[PDB]
Parts: structure tokens; C-alpha cells; sequence
């Protein structure tokens, strides 16, 4: 998900 | 000249972090996607909640509108895209073929095609009417963070954690340009300018750059914001003054002067990372949305 950091 | 964006509405209803907001091309609507597996549709001018669109089995990282404002496409961790009829809320098509999360999506201007990017490192081009995959581009060597068509659809731009931006010929799938710059920081976002001549690229070193596509040259850089961890959407604002707009990991919306690169406004109010911003097609209106501790969308209005 985009909502989780790299 | 500086803008004076002020808060007009806070839109609540998503039960997890919001991932992406987009205005309809006709200006009527804002669409939002979320980690909660849902798309929500809101009135652009009064903020009124209109409906919820559901069916993905996992969260949604992106959503995009067809040119006539009648269709949506969404990109999901369930490895599919879905094409939706907005007025009925029905899933018209499920686009299958990526082997990992689908992260980003967009219609071309004609809206007969959809382009998607995935953590599987590929870019796919899909036929709207049949839902069949027309082309798989071996686009990158790391997750694909963004995909965008130029103003007539002849070109696709893609970005990746591999540090590259690539420009592709839509008709053939062949790569026309690779943008590289120095120490290859991960590229977290890319999109064409409205005239199709420039490309705006975000990198995970707290930096935005404007590139001249023809020349291969960086013309402007924009700094002062926080961007090291998330793929944050950025925008050209063209309805009044010519700005660059972006979310930020310090919970602010940043607005810069495109030409001078000076920060002209910071919008305060969100209580978590501002992962997405969008600019209304005709009015000086910005939509912003935030992650887990906030989960809301804010609409802002300016006189220029």
C-alpha cells in the first residue's frame, strides 16, 4: 500500500 | 503574488489512511481511494458525501477518472485494477495480470486505454472496452511509483524506486528517453505538465524537480518540504497563479512559485502525512488527504 512507508 | 488557500471542508468517512484524491475532469466530483478497500465520491464544491464504491479485496493505492467523468479505475494490493461505472457504482471490469500490488493508474485522454504501474516492476497498458492487457512493458528494476499519459496520449512517463524516469511511445511500447540524475535517489512520483513539454518528478531526498522532456535537462528544483518515505502526489496548479503543489511528511501542504521556486504558502491542519493533493480543473481549489492518524480529506479555496 501507498499508505505504508518504504 | 501569493495564494491565500483557506480551509473550507473536512471530509470524514474513510476508516483507514486515505491514499489518493482526484477531481473529475468536469469539476463536479472528488474521488478518494483508501487502505480501507473503498472508493468514496464527494461533491467538489459543497463537500457532500455522495457514495461508496466497493469490491476490491485489499486496499487501494490510486484512482483515476475517464475524460467524460463517467468511469473510474482503481489500483489495488489485490493485484488487480477495476473499472467502475460511477453513476451505478458497479464494477464493469477486473484487470488481471500484474503479479504484485498495483500502485498507480491513469486513463489516456481518449480514455480507450488505461496505464498501470506495479510493485512487480512492470507497466501495463489495458483496453478499457474489453479489459484485456494490450502491452506489458519491462519498465523498471524496482517498484513502479507513478504512470501518466501526456496531453494527447502518445507518450507515457513512468518513475521507479530504481532512480529512473522513463518516457515510452504508447503505440509501440518502446522507450524514447531515460532520465537519470546523479546519485539515483528513488523516484516516488512523476507527471507531465498540462502542455506536455515538462515533467515534474519527486525523489525521496526531500526534492521536486521540473525537467524539460525535449532537452533532458532539469530547469527548476523545489525544496523545503519533507519527503523520504512515501510516494506523495504533486501537481501543477494553473487556474490562477502558476504554482507547484505537494503533500509533505510534516503534515503540511506546500505551494511554490513555479518560476522562482520560492515557497508561497504552507497549508496547516492535517494531523498526519499529507500523502495526496489534487488541483481543481477550473477553480482555485485544492484537495488534500492524510494517513492513519488523520484519515480525512480537506478542501481549500484561494482567490488566486
Amino acid at each position: 500500500m501507498r499508505t505504508e512507508p518504504r | 503574488v501569493k495564494p491565500n488557500y483557506a480551509l473550507k471542508f473536512t471530509l470524514a468517512g474513510h476508516t483507514k489512511a486515505v491514499s489518493s484524491v482526484k477531481f473529475s475532469p468536469n469539476g463536479e466530483w472528488l474521488a478518494s481511494s483508501s487502505a480501507d478497500k473503498l472508493i468514496k465520491i464527494w461533491g467538489a464544491y459543497d463537500g457532500k458525501f455522495e457514495k461508496t464504491i466497493s469490491g476490491h479485496k485489499l486496499g487501494i493505492s490510486d484512482v483515476a477518472w475517464s475524460s467524460d467523468s463517467n468511469l473510474l479505475v482503481s489500483a489495488s494490493d489485490d493485484k488487480t485494477l477495476k473499472i467502475w461505472d460511477v453513476s451505478s457504482g458497479k464494477c464493469l471490469k477486473t484487470l488481471k495480470g500484474h503479479s504484485n500490488y498495483v500502485f498507480c493508474c491513469n486513463f489516456n485522454p481518449q480514455s480507450n486505454l488505461i496505464v498501470s504501474g506495479s510493485f512487480d516492476e512492470s507497466v501495463r497498458i489495458w483496453d478499457v472496452k474489453t479489459g484485456k492487457c494490450l502491452k506489458t512493458l519491462p519498465a523498471h528494476s524496482d517498484p513502479v511509483s507513478a504512470v501518466h499519459f501526456n496531453r494527447d496520449g502518445s507518450l507515457i512517463v513512468s518513475s521507479s524506486y530504481d532512480g529512473l524516469c522513463r518516457i515510452w511511445d504508447t503505440a509501440s511500447g518502446q522507450c524514447l528517453k531515460t532520465l537519470i540524475d546523479d546519485d539515483n535517489p528513488p523516484v516516488s512520483f512523476v507527471k507531465f505538465s498540462p502542455n506536455g513539454k515538462y515533467i515534474l518528478a519527486a525523489t525521496l531526498d526531500n526534492t521536486l524537480k521540473l525537467w524539460d522532456y525535449s532537452k533532458g535537462k532539469c530547469l527548476k528544483t523545489y525544496t523545503g518540504h519533507k519527503n523520504e518515505k512515501y510516494c506523495i502526489f504533486a501537481n501543477f496548479s494553473v487556474t490562477g497563479g502558476k504554482w507547484i503543489v505537494s503533500g509533505s511528511e510534516d503534515n503540511l501542504v506546500y505551494i511554490w512559485n513555479l518560476q522562482t521556486k520560492e515557497i508561497v504558502q504552507k497549508l496547516q491542519g492535517h494531523t498526519d502525512v499529507v500523502i495526496s493533493t489534487a488541483c481543481h480543473p477550473t477553480e482555485n481549489i485544492i484537495a488534500s488527504a492524510a494517513l492513519e492518524n488523520d484519515k480525512t480529506i480537506k478542501l481549500w479555496k484561494s482567490d488566486c
